[PDB]
């Protein structure tokens, strides 16, 4: 957001599809980078773009295409999308002086499958704190556990009383293969918040589970019988309990 | 090797 | 340009780590070091060309041009300082595109005073459905051990702040979706 | 010997024409190694020395690249120039730019340099501690400012005192045998009458390396610095320099007169008086 | 910000009848770059004269090579013309073997 405007944001598509990925800056710098990051890996070069139609390889271009028609688009395109062009994505902008930093869009999560039908949205459940913990502790902690989602493109926050909360609130960094032997698993989600236990023992307490589903839409032609996964919202609460 | 710049190295 | 830092590095609030990163360069022309949180864009943190200590706040930046080796100094160590930390190169080699290493991970731990470690089940609200455990309470240099028999599924330690009572705590969850299953033997 | 490593530019704005030309050449010491011109077939940094050709093709898209970036900005800065200085697009108007590293005849950086000028006159410099400038007018002295603000001393003493003298190093290595050994002067010396009793002594020096030369006469013993016509250094055309120094001596009276010569190249100072 | 052109008309090696050889007109101390040197044959234009690359001196006075491969002559009389803002009319210098 420091002028920088990635999109999509995330992205679900099939392989042999074409991809493109759009990079605004509103800032005028004369350079621009496609960079991606993979586990293992850092940020490695895809393309780089010094001014309008000049652009050349970094370290990663195969498969990849790039243009920079004007100053503020520099667009990334993936011809025939392979799964192992599942990635993040960032893109960069730059004055060009080699002693001023670059600075980063704020990323794109996209992800390339063989088979459309492999995804999932997560469901959503909320478990209560229990009564061991209260006495123990005079503190209540409640577990949100999103399961069976595909892929891991999900995003998990926490509200109280319609208002979200960051306090006593922790998520896990990374989601968990359900079957962690086997290719294209599903994965689960868990998060924890804790508060008092006068807080949660309070009946007018609404304490509300959300996690953010980055699905298919609004094209993506579906066949099938179960709903379409789409972008999408699941919840899951819990009322406070009285002693 | 020349002296690289890039824009903020305008006159 | 072959840059090359620690994979990952683990300390507690209120210390100090170094973060070594060294590179094999002809054609330096500057090395970067960036903060990235997980989940979000890398942050610019220094510009290091000419030799000697640099402080910026509780950050420092060292570079040692003769042998290509530059180190980040994180002082009074913080729980939002836990991230990732970019060693970023300019070379003549590619061209003076910042070329980046593989990252260093940084974990923060947490100080817990009077660590309680413990287990309890937690009901889900629906319906006729049920439970899951919590391991909590448990020190900063417990290991939390990974799932076997494969229908178990244990997620990673996590730390929370109860800012108001200004309180941190480490967690670890365990769930199984079989009938036979007891939160005491979970953690084994 | 000491070696130095230079780039010049040449900016030239040239309204009812078109858009400015930018045009920039490298030397170490008297040999040109690399050219770029904006108004060339396809713009591309282009050899001009043959220890250069060694260079890969990573080499030549970067120099490309870098000399491309400038195009655009020299010419941004020669619509900042008219600006300053309130001028019409009536006039054609040049920046100039001279950079680059000395080394000792020992290797060892002596200094950097790094100067610019408008319309053929001083504007702007960096000083010696290479952390600030001079600016010579007050048009140059918003320059000052913008350059501060980014802190371009900065990446211009990353230059100076890092790849300029790394970069100098490994050309100075890669053609040594024309680089660091000298040509010496081929030296004779010409009668010729201009009169019925007084005549012209000229004493010839060419295909030499560097240009670095002296040429003196003398008579008796004593340095003729009054009555010798004496020409500026010029290049042969190959890589090579010629110099000539002439003077009128009254016939029958050349052989009190001694031309003497000095030259890197020459293991001891020669001196030559015409041979009848 | 106005400086007059020096004009050097001279072969690469010796003059020796016969032999081929090299005529230049080496052109300095000018300011500004536009400058247009033409060598003559006898007084006629010369096709195909090759210069060297725009380059200037300390003072930021440009300097210039022309270049022609001839053949001298006892016939053959050879020339440079340089024109140039400061110069109200074209400036000839001819060619002199022993300058």
């Amino acid at each position: 957001d420091a002028g920088i405007t990635q999109s999509p944001r995330h992205k679900v598509t099939e392989t042999g599809t074409p991809v493109t990925l759009r990079c605004h800056q509103t800032e005028n710098h004369r350079y621009m980078y496609w960079y991606r990051q993979d586990p293992g890996h850092g940020l490695r070069l895809i393309h780089y773009s010094y001014g309008v139609k000049d652009t050349d390889k970094g370290e990663v271009s195969d498969g990849y295409s790039v243009s920079r028609s004007k100053t503020e688009d520099f667009l990334l395109t993936l011809e025939s999308a392979t799964s192992s062009q599942t990635s993040v994505y960032f893109c960069a902008t730059g004055t060009g002086d080699s002693n001023q930093p670059q600075h980063f869009g704020d990323g794109t999560r996209l992800s390339i499958l063989e088979d459309l039908n492999k995804v999932f949205p997560p469901e959503v459940a909320v478990f209560e704190p229990s009564e061991a913990e209260i006495s123990h502790t005079q503190k209540a902690t409640l577990v949100c556990l999103a399961t069976g989602f595909f892929p891991d493109h999900v995003e998990l926050s926490w509200w109280v009383n319609g208002k979200e909360v960051h306090s006593g609130v922790c998520t896990d960094p990374q989601p968990l293969k359900e079957q962690p032997a086997l290719n294209d698993s599903r994965y689960a989600l868990s998060s924890r918040l804790r508060v008092s236990a006068t807080f949660w023992q309070n009946p007018r307490n609404h304490f509300r589970c959300q996690v953010q589903f980055y699905g298919l839409s609004e094209n993506d032609e579906w066949t099938q019988d179960r709903a379409k996964p789409v972008t999408q919202i699941v919840s899951a609460e819990a009322w406070g309990r009285a002693d | 090797e020349p002296l690289p710049q890039g824009q903020l190295t305008a006159y | 340009q072959n840059i090359d830092q620690p994979t990952e590095m683990t300390a507690t609030e209120g210390a100090i780590v170094q973060i070594n990163c060294t590179y094999q360069t002809s054609g330096f022309n500057g090395l970067f070091w960036y903060q990235q949180h997980a989940g979000e864009a890398p942050t610019f943190l220094s510009y290091n060309v000419l030799d000697g200590l640099e402080e910026k706040g509780r950050f420092s930046s060292f570079l040692s041009r003769s042998k290509g080796y530059s180190y980040l100094l994180l002082k009074e160590l913080q729980m939002k300082d836990s991230a990732s930390y970019l060693c970023a190169v300019q070379a003549s080699g590619g061209s003076y595109i910042p070329t980046f290493g593989r990252g260093t991970s940084l974990i923060v731990h947490p100080y817990i005073q009077n660590p309680d470690p413990a287990v309890y089940q937690l009901r889900d609200s629906k319906s006729s459905d049920k439970s899951v455990c919590l391991f909590t309470d448990f020190d900063s240099q417990t290991n939390v051990s990974q799932s076997k028999d494969s229908d178990v599924y244990i997620t990673d330690k996590c730390v929370l702040d109860m800012r108001s009572m200004d309180f941190k705590s480490n967690s670890a969850v365990a769930w199984s979706n079989k009938s036979d299953f007891a939160c005491a033997n979970a953690f084994n | 010997g000491s070696h130095s490593m230079r780039y010049f530019y040449t900016a030239m704005s040239r309204p009812g024409r078109g858009e400015p030309r930018f045009i920039a050449v490298g030397y170490v010491d008297d040999t040109q190694f690399v050219r770029f011109d904006s108004d060339a077939a396809s713009p591309r940094t282009e050899p001009r020395a043959p220890w250069i050709e060694q260079e890969g093709p990573e080499y030549w898209d970067r120099n490309t690249q870098i000399f491309k970036t400038n195009t655009q900005t020299y010419r941004e800065s020669l619509r900042n120039l008219r600006g300053y200085y309130n001028q019409s697009e009536a006039g054609s108007h040049i920046i100039q730019r001279m950079y680059g590293c000395d080394l000792g005849p020992d290797g060892r950086l002596l200094r950097g340099h790094d100067q610019s000028a408008y319309d053929g006159k001083d504007y702007i410099a960096l000083n010696e501690d290479l952390s600030s400038w001079t600016a010579a007018d007050t048009a140059a002295q918003i320059t000052q400012r913008k350059w501060e603000a980014a802190r371009v001393a900065e990446q211009l003493r990353a230059y100076l005192e890092g790849l300029c003298v790394e970069w100098l190093r490994r050309y100075l290595e890669n053609g040594k045998e024309t680089l660091q050994r000298a040509d010496p002067p081929k030296t004779h010396v010409t009668h010729h009458p201009v009169s019925d009793h007084e005549a012209t002594l000229r004493c010839w020096a060419l295909g030499f390396y560097p240009a670095e030369i002296t040429l003196t006469w003398q008579r008796d013993g004593e340095d003729q610095t009054q009555d010798t016509e004496l020409v500026e250094t010029r290049p042969a055309g190959d890589r090579t320099f010629q110099k000539w120094a002439a003077v009128v001596v009254p016939s029958g009276e050349e052989q009190r007169y001694t031309c003497h010569v000095q030259h890197e190249g020459l293991p001891k100072p020669l001196t030559l008086r015409w041979e009848p | 910000i106005q400086r007059t052109p020096k004009i050097q008309v001279y072969s690469r090696h010796p003059a020796e009848n016969g032999k081929s050889n090299f005529l230049n007109c080496y052109v300095s101390g000018f300011h500004p770059s536009d400058i247009e040197v033409d060598l003559l044959k006898n007084g006629e234009r010369i096709e195909k004269v090759e210069h060297s690359d725009l380059s200037f001196s300390k003072d930021w006075s440009f300097y210039l090579l022309y270049y022609t491969e001839f053949t001298p002559t006892e016939k053959d009389e050879y020339a440079c013309r340089v024109n140039h803002v400061t110069l109200s009319q074209p400036k000839i210098v001819k060619w002199d073997r022993d300058m």
